[PDB]
């Protein structure tokens, strides 16, 4: 049972990049978790959600590095997400 | 040395106080009875201190009669305390 | 928040004068220049917690002036949301009471449940808390089709959630040492003071309002009113927990009885 | 120089990491303030703690209505606060009086007593919008303390 | 001889400190603690140097009776602050 | 419809008295209080990371 | 989950683990046998006194 | 450097200088921390670890702690600065000149005194003991005993019964 | 029973920690006198020599021999 | 002598990293999450609190009574660090002639830290509130002295090194079964917030959190140990760190779960409930080495 949970963590690190991929997600975002990606957004925002995970699981709306000219890499807030928040992030079901 | 162990702790404690101050730039007589009971019990504990220290060599028939006797009067003092102690 | 000027003779309080009214927002004079529909969201902002227990008292008072009985469905929304406020009010009545004492856990245990409770308010009305929903014309907007399944799903999970408090706070030696025997008031003087809420109801006097005077479709819904023995804080606490347990029964009977029609 | 400029970033980061608030109740807002503690919208995920500590605290969050009776009460607290201090006006009452703006007893929105740095607009300030009382404050800390 | 020239001197200094006053009655009881402390050290040196072994229990008993006076006399000081406002030597009634 | 709060002394003799006396000599209810908090630790925290996850809303 | 809590214990499994190791590993440098003797009672002190008298004049702990 | 007991004995008297002087009961209270804690070291140097730590447990762990209460009960809030106080500084300056002037005469070993006893060297004869014992020795290895002194246990118990009863009758 | 059965179950109901204060402290006094096991503890306590042994000059004496293993003197062998 | 410096700086780090564990364990006890925005798992916050509180945060003086307010942190931080010296971590730093006597005395001398801070403020409401907090610390040191004197009476002298040898196969939890419950409550004495709560604010509780670890290790010697093994000091230290931290979680457990006792009823816990129980056990622990032979 403990070996299966450890294998799931190792596969999660292998999914999102690797040694440089998971470390970039751990420093920028609060927690790193793998899931299905929506992709399509103005100014390259990831928005990889769709996973069952837990309560209110429209997870991981990763902010784009420099959206207009702010260089949001170390510091980023909820200033991003262009007209897609009502569906992919909050209320509706279908992807925008 | 014991003095080498003590002074190093105190000097670094005062050093943190130097960082704390120099570096920044911009009634009720009832509680007295508690202290009375504490100090009077300390001395009974002080008399009961050599218990795991004197029992190694001395006679047990003479000690046991006296060792319990100190704890008895330590409880007899509390038996007098029970009859009207206080609201606190 | 509160002034509370204390006169301590030694250790015990002899003269406790609560110099209150430090939040006199002036609702009295300000409503006089507003119409009945305009003055509605003021009474939401009367109390911190009650939203459908508040405005309920105002809308029925306007209904008594206009001589208008609200539609059958709207009255069943008024009980379903009236009891979900009765659930919400007794959360804060326990948790902030525990927070003022020094209990750390039971505050957070109910606040995750409480944040799930406001999801019902959000989906039914635009605001998080203060919802201009119970109006002089009964109920403003209908329940969405998604909510009625989620109300039952929440009440199914609430059963163990309310059992968490009785397995934590009631059986404690600390609480039965603390809250027991503070201001034991069961006397007929309490009638003269006229608390009516949990003081009279939770000690001695059998009288309440829900059973004696029906407001919106009562007697049809089954009730169990908790009445204590002594006027202490602990009997006033336990009756509130028993009120919390005897409120899901009202919610479940509201789920069973929903006549389809006008709002 | 470059060494001094990077050192000033570390001093700013010390406040950007952790902010310990003295949250004023006296409002319907105070419940939404307590929803920060609620696990769904976690705030202890940041360097923010609900220990309060009135004398020690940095960022006093003025929640809701300020009456004329509480007007000298909040001012004397603000004077006792340490020098790196910020004021968050939480709710429409704390901004400019949402309701009770034309009432006799209510001060017209905090600024007349105590200077406000970050305004939180919403009556019931949703725990979504209230996380702009922390993250936007943390974003606003640039200061540019040169000399 | 060597050490006894200081601890006896500390006793005589405290002997002056008791009988000299600047209106504070708390300081006299504080000096009574020092008097017993100076008697504790002077007794300790006499017993520890000349290996008595039996007499080592005696300053421990002396320590008990040091605190017997410096509490029951201290309780009477509180009774002065109950009848009068603040404890002062000047504040008296007896003739 | 009239519920009651007080049990009016459940202890009578021997078996019903000593177990009620047990939770005062030793603790047990402290261990029972520990038990509910223990199960609460092991279940997953329901937390939303604000700049990446968002709270549920209405249409 | 416990990928967050246990690193808070693992960091304590270093810093609180230091005083136990630092006091033990220091006897390698102070002594050629990894041991320091405590007197407690005057008999064991006299044994240490004659150990300094035999062979090694300056060193306290020495073989033969 | 060479002396152990004699240097600490000067600091011991230095604490008592603040008792002959009256610098308010708060600053005089600090004297029992300084002179008391150093007073342990004077006992500890000749041997007997138990008897040296008795001051730590009772005088520094009870006596002055209870004396800390009564300073708050009567004559409280603020202690007046001893530099501003008249004759208090005068008693302090005359108190130190009875000790510091004497130390200069203690230099070159022997010194004249009011008593017949002289100062001496106090370095070789500072310990005054050779080997004496071995196991459970040093005079205070078996310091306190309930055996032999059975009478002294009873009378100490009597006075400690009196203390609890009497103070209750006073207050 | 007038107070044996009456004033015991009341003590269990009203402050049962006071039962422990008299019973455990009571067993601390009575049991040391009753048990035939206290005699063994006194034997080894006197047998343990903290001080150095002293030799006596013998002139027609019994129950004394050389330092080597021989049937002489006390030498307690209570349970090995 | 580098060992003293190896028992101050990594010790202060353990106090610094305590604030995370106090926020994370209590966090998971409350269904919220610990610090995460700061570092990888919030591990960079103890240093972040150190830069915040010390450097830019100033002190507005209430009165500043010359000698005091600056003297009280010396009695706080200094006396808390001296307690680490005689601790029997494989081979202790200058092993005392009597171990626990130095342990009980410096803890009873730590009462002054909250006393002098009460004198530091001119306001009467501060000192009356301070003396109430002294009253809690002063009372539970009587029980702290009694339980210690009954545990040692079973086996060992005052030396802390002999307390390891007695626990060769059996822990002292089982023979001192009511005392194991009793000592755990009495350790909550130095303003532990779990029973009752009252220079700069920062360094003042840095001594108070240090005393919590101090009592956690003191429980892990008096009641725990398992073995010693002189051949490998590593096997003891790894095993000790698990035993000590499991008791550290339990102090974060009582604080999380249980409310304040009411100050008066906390004083009713002592004298009326605790002291009749401990003295009866003290009477019982006198008779035990006499009833059956066992006086080491
Ligand atoms: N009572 C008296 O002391 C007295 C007596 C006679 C006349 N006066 C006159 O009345 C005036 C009173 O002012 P004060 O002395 O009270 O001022 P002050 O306290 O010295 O403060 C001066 C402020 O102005 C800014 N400042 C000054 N010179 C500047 C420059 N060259 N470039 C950019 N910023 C500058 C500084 O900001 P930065 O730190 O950001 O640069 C500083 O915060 C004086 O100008 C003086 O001539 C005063
Ligand atoms: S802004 Fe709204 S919720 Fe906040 S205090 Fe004012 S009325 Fe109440």
């Amino acid at each position: 049972e403990l070996l299966q949970v450890l294998k799931r963590g190792l596969q999660q690190v292998s999914g999102h990049g690797g040694l440089r991929g998971y470390l970039r997600v751990l420093f920028r975002a609060n927690d790193v978790r793998v899931g299905t990606l929506v992709g399509e957004d103005k100014y390259g925002n990831k928005y990889y959600e769709d996973n069952k995970q837990f309560f209110g699981r429209h997870r991981w709306v990763i902010y784009t590095t420099e959206m207009n000219g702010k260089n949001t890499f170390w510091d980023v807030d909820g200033s991003m997400v262009p007209p897609e928040w009502h569906r992919w992030l909050h209320c509706m079901t279908d992807d925008p | 040395n014991l003095m080498l162990a003590l002074l190093t702790n105190f000097t670094l404690a005062t050093l943190l106080v130097i960082i704390a101050f120099w570096l920044p730039q911009l009634f009720s007589m009832k509680f007295f009875l508690v202290a009375i009971t504490f100090l009077l019990f300390d001395l009974e504990i002080a008399l009961l201190l050599p218990l795991p220290w004197a029992s190694q060599t001395a006679n047990l028939n003479t000690m046991l009669t006296m060792a319990l006797f100190l704890i008895i009067l330590l409880a007899v003092s509390l038996a007098y305390e029970w009859t009207q102690k206080g609201l606190e | 928040v509160l002034r509370l000027v204390m006169e301590l003779s030694g250790e015990m309080v002899r003269k406790c004068d609560p110099h209150i009214g430090l939040l006199h927002r002036g609702t009295e004079k300000l409503i006089e220049y507003k119409t009945y529909l305009q003055a509605l969201p003021y009474f939401d902002r009367l109390d911190y917690v009650s939203m459908m227990c508040n405005e309920q008292a105002y809308s029925l008072a306007v209904e008594k002036l206009l001589n208008i009985r609200p539609p059958p469905r709207a009255q069943w929304i008024r009980v379903l949301f009236g009891e979900i406020t009765r659930l919400l009010n007794h959360i804060m009545a326990v948790t902030t009471h525990a927070l003022d004492i020094g209990a750390m856990t039971p505050f957070f245990w109910m606040f995750e449940e409480r944040e799930k409770m406001f999801e019902f308010y959000e989906r039914v009305s635009g605001a998080r808390m203060h919802a201009a929903y119970v109006r002089p014309g009964g109920v403003h907007q209908d329940l969405p089709l998604g909510l009625m399944d989620d109300i039952y799903e929440f009440s199914k999970n609430f059963s163990l959630r309310i059992d968490e408090l009785e397995e934590m706070l009631t059986n404690n030696r600390i609480w039965r040492n603390r809250t027991v025997d503070i201001g034991i008031v069961t006397a007929e003087d309490a009638l003269n003071y006229g608390f009516s809420g949990v003081m009279l109801r939770g000690s001695g006097i059998q009288w309440d309002l829900r059973k004696t005077q029906p407001y919106d479709v009562y007697d049809q819904v089954e009730f169990d009113v908790p009445i204590g023995s002594r006027g202490d804080c602990y009997d006033r606490y336990l009756c509130r927990v028993e009120e919390m347990r005897q409120s899901i029964r009202i919610i479940s009977q509201c789920l069973n009885k929903m006549p389809p029609g006008e709002i | 120089e470059y060494v001094v400029a990077k050192l000033d970033d570390l001093i700013n980061w010390a406040r950007r990491s952790s902010l310990w608030p003295m949250t004023f109740g006296l409002a319907c807002c105070a419940v939404e303030m307590m929803h920060m503690a609620a696990p769904r919208y976690d705030m202890d995920r940041f360097g923010v703690v609900f220990r309060a500590s009135p004398r020690q605290s940095d960022v006093m969050i003025v929640a809701g209505t300020l009456t004329n009776k509480m007007a000298p009460a909040l001012r004397k607290v603000y004077d006792q606060m340490p020098e790196p201090r910020y004021v968050v006006s939480m709710g429409s009452c704390a901004n400019g009086g949402g309701y009770y703006h034309y009432s006799y007893s209510v001060v017209r929105g905090c600024d007349r007593i105590v200077p406000v740095d970050i305004y939180v607009p919403g009556c019931p300030p949703t725990a979504e919008a209230l996380l702009y009382g922390i993250l936007q404050l943390q974003k606003k800390i640039k200061r540019e303390k040169r000399l | 001889s060597m050490v006894y020239m200081n601890i006896m001197m500390a006793f005589t200094v405290s002997l002056v400190g008791l009988l000299m006053y600047r209106s504070h009655l708390m300081s006299s009881l504080l000096c009574l603690e020092g008097m017993m402390l100076s008697l504790f050290v002077m007794a300790a040196l006499t017993i520890l140097n000349s290996h008595f072994t039996l007499a080592s229990m005696m300053p421990i008993i002396l320590l008990v009776f040091a605190a017997c006076e410096a509490a029951l006399g201290l309780s009477l000081l509180v009774m002065v602050s109950n009848t009068y406002g603040t404890d002062y030597v000047q504040n008296l009634n007896l003739l | 419809t009239y519920k009651y709060v007080n049990l009016r002394e459940p202890s009578m003799d021997m078996k019903s008295v000593t177990d009620r006396a047990a939770q005062t000599l030793l603790w047990t209810e402290l261990i029972r209080g520990l038990g509910m908090t223990l199960s609460y630790l092991f279940r997953e925290p329901a937390t939303i990371n604000y700049p990446f996850e968002k709270g549920p809303l209405s249409p | 989950m416990w990928f967050e809590v246990l690193p808070g214990i693992a960091v304590m499994g270093v810093c609180l683990f230091i005083p136990g190791m630092a006091t033990a590993r220091i006897h390698r440098f102070s002594n050629g046998g990894k041991e320091k003797r405590v007197a407690h009672y005057p008999y064991q002190w006299y044994l240490m006194e004659r150990d300094r008298r035999v062979s090694g004049v300056n060193r306290s702990y020495v073989s033969k | 450097m060479l002396y152990i007991v004699f240097i600490l004995s000067v600091i011991f008297v230095m604490g008592f200088v603040g008792f002959s002087s009256k610098p308010s009961p708060i600053y005089g209270g600090l004297g029992l921390i300084v002179s008391g804690g150093v007073g342990c070291g004077i006992v500890l140097n000749f041997g007997g670890s138990f008897l040296g730590l008795m001051v730590f447990l009772i005088y520094l762990g009870g006596m002055m702690v209870v004396f800390g209460y009564t300073t708050a009960m009567a004559t409280e809030q603020y202690p007046e600065i001893w530099l501003s106080n008249k004759a208090v500084l005068g008693a302090f300056v005359t108190g130190l000149l009875m000790e510091f002037f004497m130390v200069y005469y203690v230099l070159k070993d022997k010194e004249v005194e009011v008593v017949f006893e002289f100062n001496g060297l106090g370095d070789w004869v500072i310990y005054d003991t050779g080997d004496s014992g071995f196991f459970s020795e040093e005079a205070m290895g078996i310091a306190a005993l309930y055996s032999y002194g059975t009478w002294l246990v009873i009378v100490t118990g009597w006075s400690l019964l009196i203390g609890v009863v009497v103070i209750m009758e006073i207050t | 029973a007038e107070r044996v059965a009456a004033f015991l179950k009341n003590v269990w109901a009203k402050e049962p920690v006071l039962v422990a204060s008299f019973a455990i402290a009571g067993l601390a006094v009575i049991l040391p006198t009753l048990s035939p096991y206290t005699k063994y503890s006194l034997m080894i306590n006197x047998x343990x020599x903290x001080x150095x042994x002293x030799x006596x000059x013998x002139x027609x004496x019994x129950x004394x021999x050389x330092x080597x293993x021989x049937x002489x003197x006390x030498x307690x062998x209570x349970x090995x | 002598m580098i060992n003293i410096l190896m028992l101050i700086i990594p010790i202060l780090l353990a106090v610094a990293f305590l604030t995370l564990v106090e926020r994370k364990v209590l966090g998971y006890m409350q269904l919220r999450k610990g610090p995460n925005v700061v570092g990888p798992y919030g591990l960079l916050q103890p240093i972040a609190d150190a830069i915040k509180l010390f450097i830019k945060e100033p002190l507005r003086p209430a009165t500043s009574s010359a000698s005091m307010f600056i003297l009280a942190p010396i009695m706080a931080l200094g006396l808390a660090l001296t307690m680490w010296i005689p601790l029997p971590m494989p081979y202790p730093l200058i092993n005392m002639n009597l171990g626990v006597l130095f342990m009980l005395a410096m803890s009873s001398l730590a009462v002054y830290s909250i006393l002098w801070s009460g004198w530091a403020s001119n306001s009467k409401y501060a000192l009356i509130g301070a003396l109430r907090a002294v009253a809690q610390t002063i009372s539970y040191e009587v029980t702290l002295a009694i339980i210690l004197l009954s545990v040692l009476l079973m086996s060992g002298s005052f030396t802390l090194s002999t307390l390891i040898t007695t626990q060769e196969q059996m822990w002292l939890i089982l023979p001192a079964w009511p005392l194991a419950m009793m000592w755990f409550i009495s350790t909550l004495a130095e303003t532990n917030r779990a029973p009752f709560d009252l220079g700069p604010f920062a360094l003042f509780f840095m001594a108070e959190y240090a005393n919590i670890i101090m009592m956690n290790i003191f429980t892990a010697i008096l009641f725990l140990g398992t073995s010693h093994n002189p051949h490998m000091p590593e096997l003891y230290t790894i095993n000790f760190t698990i035993k000590s931290l499991l008791l550290t979680m339990s102090f974060l457990w009582i604080r999380a779960s249980y409310p304040r006792f009411r100050y008066d009823q906390l004083m009713h816990l002592l004298w009326k409930n605790f002291l009749p129980l401990t003295l009866a056990l003290c009477m019982w622990h006198v008779s035990l080495p006499i009833l059956t032979s066992g006086i080491p």
